[PDB]
RNA sequence: UUAGUUGGGCACUCUAAAGUGACUGCCGGUGCAAGCCGGAGGAAGGUGGGGAUGACGUCAAAUCAUCAUGCCCCUUAUGACCUGGGCUACACACGUGCUACAAUGGAUGGUACAAAGGGUCGCGAAGCCGCGAGGUGGAGCCAAUCCCAUAAAACCAUUCUCAGUUCGGAUUGUAGGCUGCAACUCGCCUACAUGAAGCCGGAAUCGCUAGUAAUCGUGGAUCAGCAUGCCACGGUGAAUACGU
């Protein structure tokens, strides 16, 4: 009865919903202006939702739960993506030519057993 | 003004904060008790506001007479014979402070 | 210590010699004890404090309140 | 009504145990869900590589363990004894 | 437009990018209401009036560092004289830095400020010594 | 005294800040953990042959 | 229900077993070829990322004390048992850094989020008397069932204009707090008072190539207390490779 996904970038997950409606996006039980103060995911979490001629398409109920600011928002992305591509199989291409189907594999990294952090060289001089 | 001299240009908080033993939170709750707004300039602090402040100062050392409070104690630990009174006439760390690098803001 | 227990100073020093010296009291102590505090109870009496080498002689004045019974002798 | 929890270093040392406490659930008693898989604990703790100097370049060795669990209550006499009778397979020790 | 990622953001050194974000908003706004111009132009046109003629550095001649010319990268001068140019925004003493900014910009825009006469501080150095 | 200096850390002391943390299987007085209730080093030494 | 709360259900996250996946596999340009440069398809492209493993050997290679051993020594002893030793200085030079002239931030406030250990003395609840720190008392179990624990710095508000300025915080005066037989040198923290040096820094020099540098907090091992050190974890997150 409604478009499912999931979703997640950075060290964030989504289960992103794209029910029928009229555009009343609400994040994890909250207004979409309150969650997202900042106009950081106006249009990051609008553009999937328009990334076909389908802004109005699902007042999209989301859920974004751990992470970061801009991690839970580039997971509120990542799962209207394949709502749409689950909905409507066409809205796929709109996905892949946007460069907005790909699951972002960037992510933080460990630590060197003797350096200072996980790429800073130390600093010394010899003479 | 009020005890010392103080700017005429400035916040009260900020403008009463010139002594050597007003501050910036003891004074803040001094200027409470005598039911003066704190954000209004010193020259809003009319004649009545002086006497209101001064009235309210006359109990809290400040000034020179706030200057007796401190030599008595210094000048009683040289007389004493502590180590402490022993490094403050020297210019080493009274406390345990370590002074083989970088003790010199407080001995030169 | 700046505790909710008060004052605190070595037995050995004052329990049988500090605390004790009220006939005779005109001598001087090794006390080798510097851990002790030098309480009101010993004004006037003299504890002999280690500083490492000797046991330095110590006076105790009326403003000896705020340090110990060895901490004159660095 | 059964609680038979478990703990491991090995995904061997438990997995034959749930195969076979499986089984023997399956045959004799009749509610009993499947494998529940507990999860794990993996640490770090690192050292130093050399005799005495040199305490600039070191390894890292671990201890880490999984866990396993079942339950099942209703059943028959033949399931009575099987949290005592089928047990922990080699290399473990699970109490029910 | 990478100017929020490569001057306001690139010194604020925290990668903040919020701040950046809003120092932009607020510069373009504010050059948009005086002045009359959306930002997609005016801001442009800072781009190449930054880099001077060459860069200014130091050569060894004889194994002493003498005054030769050499020049950056465009690349290299563009990042540097992106630099020069949030410097130029941040040389005067303006209070608000949102102000301060868009006043650099627009007077860039009328062909003055500290990074309109930048363009010789990298090249007069070189062309003192080419 | 290095084998002496199992009874001045490990005879009875008469203070309870008089104890603390050796290894057992050397008697190293320093980087000894009680997770292991060993040192370092020696878990390089037994880790290796079990 | 104040609330995952109670029932209900594996739907979703989650956890762990077997798979799938990425291979120059296809298309194009070059190239006899190897291959280089694009593109497609695709979650990721080109040893995906990062690990772990350091061939042959140089700076007389160490350990007979981990164990074994050949030769050589002691056999009222070189065998076995009984029991006590050195500390932060300061006229100076030098290495890593932390704070600083941070609105990238400050009296206070609203309040999103990691990893790992261990657990029967092992954490230790709540309630509790307090800005801040301790003592009363203890909830939970041989364990994703019970504790440390509370992630907040963010984002978002007040006062302050880059400070010798409402910045910075040493130095000292006073009064406290704990743990520890005990804070004299020589623990840390808080409150009032004090308020310096310090304005983007010469010759010179260090690290770094994308979740990287930069940037803020959280956590663990040593341990009664004592990290600005070490080892882990995420949030926000760039410029640049003309070239030898
Ligand atoms: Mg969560
Ligand atoms: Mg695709
Ligand atoms: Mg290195
Ligand atoms: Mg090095
Ligand atoms: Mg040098
Ligand atoms: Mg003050
Ligand atoms: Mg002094
Ligand atoms: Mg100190
Ligand atoms: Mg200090
Ligand atoms: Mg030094
Ligand atoms: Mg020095
Ligand atoms: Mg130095
Ligand atoms: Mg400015
Ligand atoms: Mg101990
Ligand atoms: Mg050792
Ligand atoms: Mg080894
Ligand atoms: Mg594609
Ligand atoms: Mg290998
Ligand atoms: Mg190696
Ligand atoms: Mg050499
Ligand atoms: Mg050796
Ligand atoms: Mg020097
Ligand atoms: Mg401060
Ligand atoms: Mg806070
Ligand atoms: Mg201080
Ligand atoms: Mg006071
Ligand atoms: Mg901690
Ligand atoms: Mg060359
Ligand atoms: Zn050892």
């Amino acid at each position: 009865v409604q478009y499912y996904g999931t979703g997640r970038r950075k060290s964030s997950v989504a289960r992103v919903r794209l029910v029928p409606g009229d555009g009343k996006i609400v994040i994890n039980n909250r207004d979409w202006e309150d969650y997202i103060p900042f106009a950081a995911l106006r249009e990051v979490i609008k553009q999937p939702l328009v990334a076909t001629e389908t802004l109005g398409n699902y007042d999209v109920l989301v859920n974004v739960h751990g992470g970061g600011y801009t991690g839970q928002a580039g997971a509120i992305r990542h799962g209207v993506a394949r709502a749409l591509l689950q909905v409507a199989p066409e809205y796929r291409p709109a996905l892949k030519s946007a460069g907005l189907l790909t699951r972002d594999p960037r992510m933080k990294e460990r630590k060197k057993y003797g350096l200072k952090g996980a790429r800073r060289a130390p600093q010394f001089s010899k003479r | 003004i009020a005890g010392v001299d103080v700017p005429r240009e400035k916040r009260i908080v900020i403008s009463l904060t010139y002594i050597y033993g007003i501050g910036k939170q003891t004074a803040k709750e001094v200027l409470a008790e005598a039911g003066v707004s704190e954000d209004t300039r010193t020259r809003d602090l009319t004649e009545e506001e002086l006497g209101k402040i001064r009235e309210i100062l006359d109990r809290i050392k400040v000034e020179g007479d706030l200057r007796r409070e401190v030599n008595l104690n210094i000048k009683r630990l040289i007389e004493i014979g502590s180590y402490r009174g022993m490094r403050h006439r020297r210019g080493l760390p009274v406390r345990g402070q370590n002074t083989k690098n970088n003790a010199r803001t407080r001995k030169g | 210590r700046s505790l909710k227990k008060g004052p605190f100073v070595d037995d050995h020093l004052m329990k049988k010699v500090e605390a004790a010296a009220e006939s005779e009291k005109k001598q001087v102590i090794k006390t080798w004890s510097r851990r002790s505090t030098i309480f009101p109870t010993f004004v006037g009496q003299t504890i002999a404090v280690y500083d490492g080498r000797k046991h330095v002689p110590v006076y105790v004045q009326e403003d000896m309140v705020g340090h110990k019974l060895g901490e004159f002798a660095p | 009504k059964i609680r038979i929890r478990l703990k491991a270093y090995d995904h061997r040392i438990l997995d034959q145990s749930a195969e076979k406490i499986v089984e023997t659930a399956k045959r004799s008693g009749a509610s009993v869900s499947g494998p529940i898989p507990l999860p794990t604990e993996k640490s770090i703790y690192t050292v130093l590589r050399a005799v005495h100097k040199y305490k600039d370049s070191r390894e890292q060795f671990e201890m880490r363990t999984h866990k396993r669990l079942i339950d099942i209550v209703n059943p028959t006499p033949q399931t009575v004894d099987s949290l005592m009778r089928l047990d922990l397979p080699s290399g473990v020790d699970i109490e029910i | 437009s990478k100017l929020v990622t490569r001057l306001i953001n690139k010194m604020m050194v925290d990668g903040k990018r919020g701040k950046s974000q809003a120092i932009l908003y607020s510069a373009f706004d504010i050059i948009a209401q005086e002045t009359g111009k959306d930002p997609m132009e005016v801001f442009e046109q800072a781009m190449k009036n930054i880099m001077p003629l060459l860069e200014v550095k130091a050569r060894r001649v004889g194994g002493a560092n003498y005054q030769v010319p050499i020049e950056v990268r465009a690349d290299r001068r563009s990042t540097l004289g992106l630099r020069w140019l949030v410097n130029y925004a941040r040389l005067r003493g303006e209070k608000t830095m949102e102000v301060r900014v868009a006043r650099e910009i627009m007077d860039a825009a009328n062909n003055t400020g500290a990074s309109v006469k930048k363009r010789e501080d990298t090249h007069k150095m070189a062309d003192a010594n080419r | 005294a290095k084998k002496s200096m199992i009874a001045k850390q490990k005879r009875t002391p008469k203070y309870a800040v008089q104890a603390y943390t050796r290894c057992e299987r050397c008697g190293r007085p320093h980087s000894v953990i009680r997770k292991f209730k060993l040192c370092r080093i020696c878990f390089r030494e037994l880790a290796y042959k079990g």
